[PDB]
């Protein structure tokens, strides 16, 4: 079977301008376990990006988390990208302060 | 605290 | 309380660019400890938690070599899996699995897992009586005869019985500073007006552990189970999980809607209000 990942694109402490902070992309609920997720900044990929080790939920569906280190800005865009064999195209998701 | 998975299908 | 360990694994094949990619991971409820990547260089268990980094060489030794022997028992159950779905060697798919065991507030023994899936449906899997396996379709009940009549429950059962309830005593003694504090979710709301006549009311809980939460939404002393935009649980990447609820509100009937917060934690579930 194959399912479609939810994306959760979130802060890991409450967004302070110029506070350090975490940029979370969290991918979960998919199926098979090959996915490419790229955390973004401005449009552009961030390089040194950390993800969890590969697991999965009851219903055998994988989930991941991909973080870096950022200090959010006023101006700074941040997003999530992710491909999968279920999307019909990378699906962008931009970073949201209260979601 | 792993166990033994040495069973074949 | 009541606890959990568990271990999960994954072999993905790859015909034509080498042995299939195996990964495990290990749990104490929310918190994993350890890991294994048969991709990685270190070819060992490695530790993932502060608690386990304690462990000498001859434990690593032995869970190297448990789960070294997995990896290729799972490498030899995908061929087999080709044979009996007809599939084709050029393909890739998957094996999982999961096993582990459920104690109490005292240590005791509740239930045990042993469960298998392919290609992201069940496949075998132990039954509470931890002697007989569910079989779900019909190449698995050719799995269930053979181990049926090779008694593979009976040193499954051992294990989980035993080393398992053991193995997470031992875990929860060496890391009780995390693994025994519960951390009661801190609660805020936002309020965001999409039109001239509608408003969104967000519920957050943040920094909670163990993730197990509820978060509902009431308007008038109803609950609103439809209309009620929920998240699934996320990690906050610090060992602590987050969550949040929104509802969709006509302007002006703010305070007529309330949020109801279950957690471990919490001495008395929360109620708040815009
Ligand atoms: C296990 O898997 C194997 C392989 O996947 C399978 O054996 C194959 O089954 C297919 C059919 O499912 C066979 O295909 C036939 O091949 C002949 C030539 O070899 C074709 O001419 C046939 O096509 C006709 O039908 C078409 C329909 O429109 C027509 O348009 C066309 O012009 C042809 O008239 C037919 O498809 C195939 O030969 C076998 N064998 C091999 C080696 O692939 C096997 O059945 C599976 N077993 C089980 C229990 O499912």
């Amino acid at each position: 079977i194959q399912r479609t990942p939810k994306i959760q694109v979130y802060s890991r402490h409450p967004a302070e301008n110029g506070k350090s902070n975490f940029l979370n992309c969290y991918v979960s609920g998919f199926h098979p376990s090959d996915i490419e997720v790229d955390l973004l900044k401005n449009g552009e990929r961030i390089e040194k990006v950390e993800h969890s080790d590969l697991s999965f939920s009851k219903d055998w569906s994988f989930y991941l988390l991909y973080y870096t280190e950022f200090t959010p800005t006023e101006k700074d865009e941040y997003a999530c990208r992710v491909n999968h064999v279920t999307l019909s195209q990378p699906k962008i998701v931009k970073w949201d302060r209260d979601m | 605290c792993y166990t033994w998975n040495q069973m074949n299908l | 309380g009541s606890h959990s360990m568990r271990y999960f694994s994954t072999s993905v094949s790859r015909p034509g660019r080498g042995e299939p990619r195996f990964i495990a991971v290990g749990y104490v409820d929310d918190t994993q400890f350890v890991r294994f990547d048969s991709d990685a260089a270190s070819q060992r268990m490695e530790p993932r938690a502060p608690w386990i980094e304690q462990e000498g060489p001859e434990y690593w030794d032995e869970e190297t070599g448990k789960v070294k022997a997995h990896s290729q028992t799972d490498r030899e159950n995908l061929r087999i899996a080709l044979r009996y779905y007809n599939q084709s060697e050029a393909g890739s798919h998957t094996l999982q699995m999961m096993f582990g065991c459920d104690v109490g507030s005292d240590g005791r023994f509740l239930r045990g897992y042993h469960q298998y899936a392919y290609d992201g449906k069940d496949y075998i899997a132990l039954k509470e009586d931890l002697r007989s396996w569910t079989a779900a379709d019909m190449a698995a009940q050719i799995t269930k005869r053979k181990w049926e009549a090779a008694h593979v429950a009976e040193q499954q059962r051992a294990y989980l019985e035993g080393t398992c309830v053991d193995g997470l005593r031992r875990y929860l003694e060496n890391g009780k500073e995390t693994l025994q504090r519960t951390d009661p979710p801190k609660t805020h709301m936002t309020h965001h007006p999409i039109s001239d006549h509608e408003a969104t009311l967000r519920c957050w809980a943040l920094g909670f552990y163990p993730a197990e939460i509820t978060l509902t939404w009431q308007r008038d002393g109803e609950d609103q189970t439809q209309d009620t935009e929920l998240v699934e649980t996320r990690p906050a990447g610090d060992g602590t999980f987050q969550k949040w609820a929104a509802v969709v509100v006509p302007s002006g009937e703010e305070q007529r809607y309330t949020c109801h917060v279950q957690h471990e934690g919490l001495p008395k579930p929360l109620t708040l209000r815009w």
